[PDB]
């Protein structure tokens, strides 16, 4: 009633005279639909600071995990996932005063580095509840910064962001692959002007000379060369379809990609082009010079036969290389479906068909005498329509191939 | 002039790539040899126009696969024509509809 | 199919009775074939270009980025370490006074507004 | 520190006691990446009118040309081209008061018609730094 139920203090007094005060404070719900939730969670959700203060005074467990089926992510049959922890719940409903009291009280302090059943810390939960709307991000970023700075001041030895959940993620990577641009950009571009804990910033100002400001970003986790699950690979591959295009446009991501291009990316793609064309013209020459009289394998005695054998073996080597690369690619990442097949999946599908055609052509060449020409010619047919793969380098030809 | 030089290079390159690939494959599989290559090459464009011969279509075995491949060649030629149409139409609306007046003005000023 | 292309024989058209319905149905056949071609063309010229305006640019960006990342991944670890973007800038003293020595990345901007 | 370093007058006094005050004021950088820049350029760029006043009074070369590789147009491997001149530098960072002081002071006035190595005057440099943005 109007935020105050006067019978609670007297009820707690009766309980403490009875001798089960601690047993009474934290009584968890037992139904499968509300398991784990205690009175502390209800007090925090009700946004009643006085009641949670009075409830934790006598020994309320500030680490009781509300892991019921109601407190699950919306994708797992639930309504509200706040992080399965009283402090995570307080930080996930925009109650800075409740967080300040829980983290700093004489009675019992709940450390912000604690992880729930899922392994998500307070920052992970705050990322999980974050939305792309302006108003939600407005306080999500504020609470994230507040919690990180408070943990740094309390525990200068470690960084709260560096903890990994049971999925191996971090708040930055979790926001990257979940699709929360609002907190992703804030985490990437955050800067701590305060000198006490300036080390946990990812954007410094190197130097300035008049109207020329040089700000240097941090790529300690954006590019690690296959060592710490770089955010770039996660964003390009594992992120959701809708937000990926505009979340790949953050200030140090586009510059990093263009630098990789101009460094090794720009001409590695071109070499690939010339090698593919050379191998393909070798394929065509081997195709045209195959004799139509005789059952394979043929007798190789002349220099023309030696050249034909060299072309055949180089074709088989290229085909098996393409097959191995496609197999490794399909093993590394799960098979995509709609909204991701048109990115590349169709193209390595055609290249897989090409490798299969080359392999089956070799199998027939081993024993069969007939239909070798047909299957090899059809492989060549599929080959020169796969030259449309190397059109992304040019602005227009990429689309020219995409619509085809 | 964009049609005649600017994109004609790319269109011709793609067309010649597809044509050389398909013609080389077809001539390679067929058996009777330099003259036969040219004869079948010109027969390829003759069938492309539409006037062709049934007897030489199934002249050397494998009737179904050559029928399918020739159908695909005709389909891809039509697809290249329609890709030319689509590239001309719509993609450059935002460019042409605004830049036509500007390029008129530049050409008229430089003529003066 | 031969009549679909256009070259056909008139003798077989009326060889098996019922010529009027044959002619009408064959005419509607060609009309429907033309309508199906137009059914491709309508979505090809207008709606496909409507997607090309923005979604094609986005898919180009994804297609180029994924090729860059795949090219990087195929390289061994030490080669990628040699071809590592960004400088080796030290930031400041740590809690114990040690330098940060963090692989940062410098981008330059020009701003005439704030002084 | 907070726009004021108290050591400057003491250093200048020591220099004028030891007899290399003029040598000490205008000390050009020797490296390829910052050649030509003098203390006057740093004072102007820092937006400290008091120090540029107190530095030019003793005979700072108000025509020293900062023609290093850093002070080159962005098309020739550089970050900031301001006209290679203290007056051009003051005019290219929106400092009307420092321009007024440099053009009108009892000690040594830099004429606005002076040209740098490229020949660009103050107006040419001000055109060069200009952008199409409104501000
Ligand atoms: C869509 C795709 N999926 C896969 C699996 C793809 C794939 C993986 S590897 C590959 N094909 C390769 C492999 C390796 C090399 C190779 O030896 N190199 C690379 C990088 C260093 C060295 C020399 N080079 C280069 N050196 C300096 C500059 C400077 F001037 F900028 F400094 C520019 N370039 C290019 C070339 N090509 N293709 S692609």
């Amino acid at each position: 009633s109007n935020g105050r139920n006067d019978t609670i203090p007297v009820l707690l007094d009766i309980a403490e005279r009875t001798g089960n005060m601690r047993e009474f404070i934290n009584s968890p719900f037992r139904d499968i639909y509300y398991r784990g939730q205690t009175a502390l969670h209800i007090a925090i959700e009700r946004r009643c600071k006085h009641y949670v203060e009075l409830l934790v005074a006598q020994g309320a467990d500030v680490h009781a995990q509300a892991r019921g089926r109601f407190f699950q992510p919306k994708d797992e049959g639930g309504y509200f996932y706040f992080g399965e922890l009283p402090l995570s719940l307080a930080a996930c409903t925009n109650q800075p005063h409740i967080v300040n009291y829980l983290t700093e009280n004489p009675h019992k302090k709940a450390d912000m580095r604690r992880q729930d059943s899922r392994g998500n810390t307070v920052l992970h939960a705050l990322v999980a509840i974050a939305d792309n709307t302006r108003e939600n991000t407005k306080f999500v970023t504020k609470m994230y910064d507040l919690l990180l700075l408070k943990c740094a001041r309390l525990f200068p030895d470690s960084n709260l962001e560096a903890v990994l959940n049971n999925d191996g993620l971090s708040p930055l990577m979790m926001a990257a692959k979940t699709g929360k641009i609002g907190i992703f950009q804030h985490i990437i571009r955050r800067e701590v002007t305060d000198e006490d804990t300036r080390h946990l910033s990812r954007k410094f100002k190197d130097w300035a000379y008049g109207p020329v400001y040089s700000s240097l970003y941090d790529l300690s986790s954006l590019d690690t060369c296959g060592e710490e699950a770089s955010v770039l690979e996660i964003l390009v591959y594992n992120s959701k379809i809708e937000n990926r295009h505009e979340m790949l446009a953050v200030e140090p991501i586009n510059e990093l990609l263009r630098d990789k291009w101009r460094k090794f990316g720009a001409v590695s793609f071109y070499i690939n082009v010339v090698s593919y064309l050379c191998a393909m013209v070798i394929f065509t020459l081997t195709a045209y010079y195959q004799p139509l009289e005789g059952t394979p394998p043929y007798p190789y005695r002349t220099t023309v036969d030696y050249l034909r054998l060299a072309g055949e073996v180089i074709t088989l080597f290229t085909g098996v290389l393409f097959f191995f690369t496609n197999i490794k690619d399909l093993f590394m990442k799960k098979c995509p479906g709609v909204n991701s097949l048109f990115i590349d999946g169709s193209f390595q599908l055609l290249y897989f068909i090409y490798s299969v055609l080359v392999i089956v052509s070799a199998a027939l060449y081993l024993a069969g005498i007939e239909a070798y020409l047909a299957v090899m010619v059809f492989a060549l047919v599929l080959g020169w329509m796969n030259a449309l793969y190397f059109t992304r380098g040019l602005k227009l030809t990429g689309t020219y191939s995409i619509m085809i | 002039q964009k049609i005649l030089f600017k994109d004609l290079f790319r269109f011709l390159l793609v067309y010649l790539l597809f044509m050389i690939g398909y013609a080389s494959a077809l001539v390679s599989l067929l058996n009777p040899d330099s003259e036969t290559f040219s004869t079948f090459l010109l027969d390829l464009f003759k069938l492309t126009i539409g006037m062709g011969d049934l007897e030489m279509l199934s002249s050397t075995k494998y009737p179904v696969v050559f029928i399918i491949l020739l159908v695909t060649y005709i389909i891809l030629t039509f697809v290249l024509l329609l890709n030319m149409l689509i590239a001309l139409m719509g993609e450059t609306v935002g460019q042409v509809s605004k830049e036509s007046k500007h390029i008129w003005k530049l050409q008229w000023a430089t003529t003066i | 199919f031969k009549l679909t292309i256009g070259m056909g024989d008139l003798e077989m058209l009326s060889s098996t009775k019922y010529p009027v319905v044959f002619i009408i149905l064959l005419v509607t056949y060609i009309i429907l074939t033309f309508v199906l071609l137009l059914n491709m063309l309508i979505a090809l010229m207008g709606e496909t270009v409507g997607q090309v305006s923005k979604e094609s640019k986005h898919i180009w960006k994804l297609q180029w980025a994924t090729t860059i990342l795949d090219i990087e991944r195929s390289f061994p670890v030490f080669l990628r370490k040699a071809f590592r973007s960004g400088e080796m800038v030290t930031v400041g003293k740590s809690s114990d006074g040690t330098p940060d020595r963090r692989w940062c990345f410098r981008v330059d901007e020009v701003n005439w507004s704030h002084w």
